[PDB]
């Protein structure tokens, strides 16, 4: 009764199932086609801000919380050291972890631990099925009944809606289970290779536009074990300040020096490049043996892109190298779904190394590295995961191949473009509707990540719990992950959602944000210059037609 | 003696 | 005031933009990789087998060098799937049902969503089967230890590690940012000496708060292949107040009457002998992933602050359901661990008793291991290639220390080619596929020497194994002369 | 098209279903209550700490109002 | 060492980056004003209220910015394990605008408070001593990384 139960699937005679996993399109007027930019750098961002009293109140709240937490810890540890016996020594053995390095987790995070890691079941499609929890002693521990209810999914990475159990990719995986196996043999270098790996590598390399590619069984492992292979301690890495953790771990494992530049600033990047070429290696001042620049196609906490054309300009001018991480861009962005190279019209030959994952927009697992031929041969001879770690299984490869072919237009034609246009319409519609209703929304017009700023620590649990009460699933983030004064809620839009679901979401969001005093949008987020506080019905009526025009999107 | 202290503090500020 | 000054030199002028531009244009970098030695090493890629349209099973059909060679009905002796339980029909039915009721991908990290009930059920089953309190799951086995170990150490802690530990453990030690000392590979006297000196110095230093102390070892070693003495380790870590970290990837499912690991093989209690255990679901359980066993506090802190856990997606559902089914199958009426132990015993007896090869190769594996390793009798190595292990280790360490871009060593390459010639002879003449210990020597930081590798599983008839042993013995004998 | 998703009515629709100025007084009181509650970290605290912060604020307001008169 | 510097540069320190954001300079003034009004609401004579304001603000600033060493969450191997929050501001770069503003505040606070307890030498001496000994000395450029017993 205390442990998570093993739920059983229902009946749902396959029509309700097909409608549950992937909503059927209603009108042909809810699609949108995107256009390239023909190698033109972005304009500077126009990020908005709230009034000054919101920031002051946030600072006061955090001050009070920190004071109370520290007082609690000191008193509890000094006086009643019988219940707090997992933070103190025992017969010479030091405790597992000290009390000060885990302050936030058990003081500020532990009180709202019910907003994170909600158990689910079934396919994470259009509607997700959640398991209800009852909290005791304010999230001290949970107990589970057998009730299960469906919620509208806005949290999982399902951009193109490929996560289902009734399509053709599922059939391909089922066939592969019978044909090959679910068991690998060993490392790719020892016995682990099959013909499916070769086909997948060829198809990925052809899809991206490069010459050769490799596939792995994890994205984190890819990013962690690449730089160790081709870098050293006499090289330099100039990476953005908002990069993923896997890149940081991979760079830390090699030994190279690290310098960071402010996000979305290119004058600083050029200045840093010039200064670091002039200065040389620290304490020895010898020339830098190598310089590598790391960035991301789309940053999945801000929704913004990377200025690829100017990055190419500086790398060609100063003889640097470029590394791009297209985890959130590939498959779900561009006129035909190739990433940021298609968006900016850049030839995919100026980028030295491209990597991504099949987890986000293909409904599978793994990662890939795409580069030129000699680079790929040297890496295949030199990489560690090719020699020591197990290879990826057969069903995952089958699903990835089927999804790549479907998007490429090779099997069941007409589906890939429909998905690519449904997601593009949905993202723009939601962004424009939210910005007109009066909220603060980050990111470019087409990105499927739609941050919505809260700015107050106590509005996170309230928003999350009310939305769950109204049968909507969302994700919220806080100070250790996002700047202290900017805590947000992240929406992830899939191509499996219908406009009706977006309208239902819009009505509930409008009411909740009116109740919680969240409509603090300025005039800086409108194409005119005037602040907007439209009504719900007017915006619902007039947005689906205006969302296809680019003059209404300030950024 | 107050004026001397205040002037010294101003000089320290600068 | 005048007499106090230090005697400086007048400051110089700063550089000019034109000067800066010319200096920047004078600098020339190196290529991303080194294309100098690609061609004399690329035989490894050309000699890698590729099976087609079948599972990786006992009898396969492979090809080499871009479809230019082909061999059919090859006897396989290079597969890490020791138990071969995952290919039976019940596991196939479970996998099919799981794929039909769920998707194929998890679509989200464990922090937000995508942690279904099947994951919790597998964690409960693992903790109950191996006797600990809790466990956590990881995306892949290679990234488990380099994530767990740095989470429990920092600047100011002490690690005492074995002399020959595999690459993932070396990565964990390098990334841990603590102080590391090495004892001598199952020489308990050196371990006792090191612990004695360390604890004496610590008593002398009278620190305010005592640090964390770990002993890092392995169950069955990845390169050598020899068993670890557990009772001595646990006794002296209880005596000197240390923690034990055991990385038993190759022993879970191989050791014990029921294949529950090292602790059952030594008839001990896992909950009080070992503090952290790192396993793998990809070698003996025939699936993908990894896990870590411990107590509740450790597991909670891992969920909170292990990078590879909280910043990576959950692994698919069919893997965890299949692993649970395999755990139940091993719990009821095994017979397969017994078959595997019998086959391994026979193989080691066959390759240890024969004296004809005693002048060329030495067997390093222990009789309980399921993988048999071979070496080249350093006298023979010095005679035929002209070097010993120490010369190679010193050369490579010196190369790493000064950061020399092109690290190519010729005697090592020639020895690798000779071993691959042995393998090619065996495969081409007798239809027997054995493998080579594939390592990247420019990444290693501990002494290591190239070797062979002969694996055994629990789905092979004794006759066939004996015939294959004789055939490979004849191949080594013929190629050595 | 039909699915297995049960919907939740909007609060305005609920008030419409369930039907003087007492409603206006109640809604202004709840507006004040929420405006005071959400801008101070009461969701992130325990019961005793929240109670003590409540009495602290009440005492401050009472003393200030007494001094103003 | 080398690894240490690379670790300290690999990530922006989230423990000490919030200072240069939108509204910290103002929140210092705001909390000063709030403390003043609170002590006024107590009701005692003005000199006691002002000396209490000065002591409370100075002691709070010292206990938060100068007492504790390290970071309240995992950052790296150790990196900033032997540095207080004041020594981490602007990645160990002295006399930046933020440090200048934080240095000026106690002096101007003393100047404003001065004209209320000037008649008492005991309170004047105590206030000056506490101010100059806690709010100006640890923030100086020669007390950086100065560990004593
Ligand atoms: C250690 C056990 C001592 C036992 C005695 C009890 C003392 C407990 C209270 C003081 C504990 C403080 C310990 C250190 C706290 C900070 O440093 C932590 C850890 O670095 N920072 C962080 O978490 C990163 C920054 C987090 C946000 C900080 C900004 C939040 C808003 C502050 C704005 C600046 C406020 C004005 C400056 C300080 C004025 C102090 C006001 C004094 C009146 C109220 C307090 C009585
Ligand atoms: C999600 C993420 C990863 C990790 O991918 P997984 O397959 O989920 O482990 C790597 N890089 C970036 C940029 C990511 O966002």
């Amino acid at each position: 009764y205390t442990r998570v139960p093993l739920c059983e699937p229902e009946e749902l005679p396959d029509d309700i199932q097909k409608e549950n996993e992937y909503g059927t399109l209603d009108s042909p007027g809810h699609l949108y086609q995107v256009k390239s930019r023909h190698g033109k750098p972005l304009p500077e961002p126009v990020v908005d801000t709230p009034p000054y009293y919101i920031s002051l109140l946030t600072y006061l709240n955090y001050l009070i919380l920190i004071i109370l937490g520290h007082v609690h810890d000191f008193l509890g540890m000094t006086f009643q050291k019988n219940k707090h016996l997992d933070l103190l020594e025992h017969d010479g053995l030091a405790p597992w972890f000290s009390n000060f390095e885990s302050f936030y987790v058990r003081r500020i995070k532990m009180r709202i631990d019910d907003c994170f890691s909600r158990p689910t079941t079934g396919v994470p499609g259009r509607f997700i099925r959640c398991i209800d929890r009852i909290s005791h002693n304010i999230n001290e521990y949970f107990t589970y009944s057998g009730a299960v209810y469906p919620c509208m999914n806005l949290s999982s990475y399902n951009y193109l809606g490929f996560a289902q159990s009734k399509g053709q990719c599922t059939d391909a995986a089922l066939e592969s289970v019978d044909k090959y196996s679910i068991q690998s043999g060993g490392p790719r270098a020892q016995i682990g290779t099959t013909d499916l790996h070769i086909k997948a590598e060829k198809l990925v390399a052809r899809f991206i536009g490069k010459e050769d590619a490799l596939v792995f069984s994890m994205g984190y492992g890819t990013n962690a074990n690449l730089f160790n292979a081709f870098l050293d301690k006499k090289c330099l890495v100039i990476s953005d300040e908002l990069n993923h953790t896997s890149i940081r771990t991979g760079v830390r494992l090699s030994g190279a020096a690290v310098r960071t530049f402010k996000h979305g600033d290119m004058v600083g990047l050029e200045k840093l490049i010039r200064e670091q070429i002039v200065l040389g290696q620290p304490k020895t001042n010898r020339p830098w043996k190598k310089i590598l620049i790391c960035a991301e196609g789309l940053f999945s906490m801000e929704g913004t892109l990377c200025n690829l054309p100017k990055l190419v300009e500086l790398k060609k001018k100063y003889k640097c190298y470029l590394f791009i991480d297209e985890a959130h861009s590939i498959g779900a962005m561009g006129p035909t779904g190739r990433g940021v190279c298609e968006i900016f019209g850049v030839d995919p030959k100026d980028v030295d190394i491209l990597m991504g994952t099949f987890t986000k927009s293909f409904g599978a697992a793994g990662g890939y590295i795409a580069a030129d031929q000699w680079i790929i041969d040297r890496l295949r001879l030199d990489l560690t995961t090719v020699s020591y770690s197990e290879s990826m299984p057969a069903p995952v490869l089958a699903q990835t191949i089927s999804s790549l072919q479907t998007i490429s237009g090779e099997i069941c034609p007409g589906q890939g473009t429909e998905r690519l246009q449904r997601i593009a319409f949905n993202s723009r519609y939601l962004r424009l509707a939210l910005q007109r209703l009066g909220f603060i929304v980050y990111g470019v017009a087409d990105s499927p990540v739609i941050p919505l700023l809260l700015y107050c620590p106590s509005k996170m649990p309230a928003f999350s719990r009310m939305m769950l009460q109204r049968r909507i699933a969302v994700v919220v983030v806080a100070y250790p992950a996002t700047p202290l004064i900017e805590s947000r809620v992240r929406f992830c839009m899939s191509a499996s959602l219908t406009k009706e679901d977006i309208d239902y979401l819009l009505r509930h969001v409008s009411e909740v944000g009116d109740k919680l005093n969240l409509k603090s949008n300025s005039g800086k987020s409108s194409y005119d210059g005037k602040r907007q506080r439209w009504d719900i019905e007017e915006v619902i009526r007039r947005t689906p037609e205006d969302c296809k025009d680019d003059k209404y999107f300030v950024n | 003696g107050h004026f001397f202290v205040e002037g010294l503090l101003g000089v320290v500020i600068i | 005031i005048l007499l106090t000054r230090k005697s400086y030199k007048p400051p110089k002028r700063p550089l000019t933009e034109q000067e800066i531009d010319e200096l920047c244009d004078e600098w020339v970098p190196e290529p991303l990789v080194d294309p100098s030695a690609t061609d004399e090493q690329s035989w490894r890629v050309a000699k890698t087998p590729v099976t087609m349209e079948m599972p990786i099973q006992n009898h396969i059909t492979i090809t080499r060098n871009n479809l230019q060679e082909k061999y059919t009905n090859v006897f396989n002796l290079a597969s890490n799937n020791f138990l071969q339980l995952s290919a039976t029909e019940p596991v196939k039915e479970v996998v099919k049902t799981t794929i039909k009721n769920y998707g194929v991908g998890a679509c989200g990290p464990a922090g937000f969503y995508g942690n279904q009930d099947v994951h919790y059920t597998l964690e409960y089953d693992l903790a109950q089967f191996f006797g600990t309190q809790g466990s956590v799951l990881y995306g892949q086995d290679f990234c488990a230890a380099p994530s767990v170990l740095p989470a429990f150490t920092k600047r100011g802690d002490v690690i005492v590690a074995d002399d020959q530990v595999s690459l993932p453990v070396q990565n964990a030690l390098q990334l841990s940012r603590s102080t590391v000392y090495y004892f001598n590979h199952n020489d308990m006297n050196s371990l006792e000496c090191l612990l004695n000196e360390l604890t004496e110095q610590e008593k002398l230093e009278k620190l305010p708060a005592i640090p964390r102390k770990f002993i890092v070892t392995e169950g069955i070693f990845h390169n050598s292949g020899d068993l670890a003495p557990l009772p001595e380790l646990t006794k002296l870590k209880n005596k000197y107040k240390f923690r034990l970290f055991v990385d038993e990837t190759f022993s879970i499912g191989v050791l014990g009457a029921t294949g529950r690991g090292l602790s059952e093989h030594f008839n001990m209690d896992r909950a009080t002998a070992i503090d952290i255990t790192v396993g793998s679901m990809a070698t003996a359980l025939g699936s993908t992933g990894g896990f870590v066993l411990g107590d509740s506090v450790m597991c909670l802190h891992q969920r909170i602050g292990s990078n590879a856990y909280c910043f990576s997606a959950c692994l698919p559902a069919y893997t965890v359901t299949s692993v649970s089914k395999v755990l139940k199958l091993m719990d009821s009426n095994n017979d397969a661990v017994q078959t595997l132990q019998k086959l391994s015993k026979s193989l080691h007896d066959s390759f240890a008793s024969d004296d004809s090869l005693r002048s060329y190769v030495i067997v390093t594996s222990s009789p309980v291991s399921a993988v048999l390793h071979l070496q080249l009798t350093p006298a023979y190595r010095s005679r035929k290639f002209g070097y010993t292990c120490e010369q190679l280790f010193e050369t490579m360490s010196a190369l790493q220390k000064k950061s020399q871009t092109n690290k190519f060593i010729e005697p090592y390459e020639e020895e690798e080619k000779f071993l691959q010639s042995i393998v090619d002879h065996a495969l081409i003449n007798y239809n027997v596929l054995i493998t080579r210990n594939t390592i990247v020597l420019k990444q290693e930081t501990l002494p290591i020497v190239p070797s062979l590798k002969i694996c055994c599983n629990a789905a092979m008839s004794p006759e066939e194994l004996k015939n294959a042993c004789e055939s490979v013995k004849q191949s080594i004998l013929a190629c050595c002369q | 098209h039909k699915s297995s998703m049960v919907y939740i009515p909007t609060t305005k629709e609920a008030k419409r279903r369930n039907g003087g100025i007492l409603n206006t007084i109640e809604e202004v009181v709840e507006k004040l209550y929420w405006t005071y509650y959400i801008h101070l970290p009461f969701y992130l605290m325990a019961s005793f700490d929240s109670f003590f912060l409540h009495v602290f604020f009440l005492t401050i307001f009472s003393l200030s109002f007494f001094g103003i008169l | 060492t080398f690894e240490d510097e690379n670790d300290q540069q690999m990530l922006p320190n989230m423990n000490a980056t919030w200072v240069d954001q939108r509204g910290a300079w103002l929140i210092h003034i705001v909390v000063i004003v709030l403390l003043r009004l609170f002590y006024s609401l107590f009701g005692s004579t003005p000199k006691w209220t002002w000396t209490l304001t000065n002591m409370t603000y100075i002691i709070g600033f010292y206990i938060m910015f100068h007492l504790v060493k390290g970071t309240p969450f995992d950052f790296n191997g150790g990196a900033y394990d032997n540095l207080t929050m004041w020594e981490q501001i602007n990645d160990e770069t002295l006399y930046t605008p933020t440090r200048k503003f934080l240095l000026i505040v106690p002096i101007v606070l003393f100047l404003i408070s001065n004209q209320y307890y000037r008649n008492d030498m005991t309170l004047f001496l105590s206030n000056l001593a506490v101010t100059v000994l806690i709010g100006v000395v640890p923030k100086l450029g020669i007390t950086h990384r100065l560990r004593i017993s």
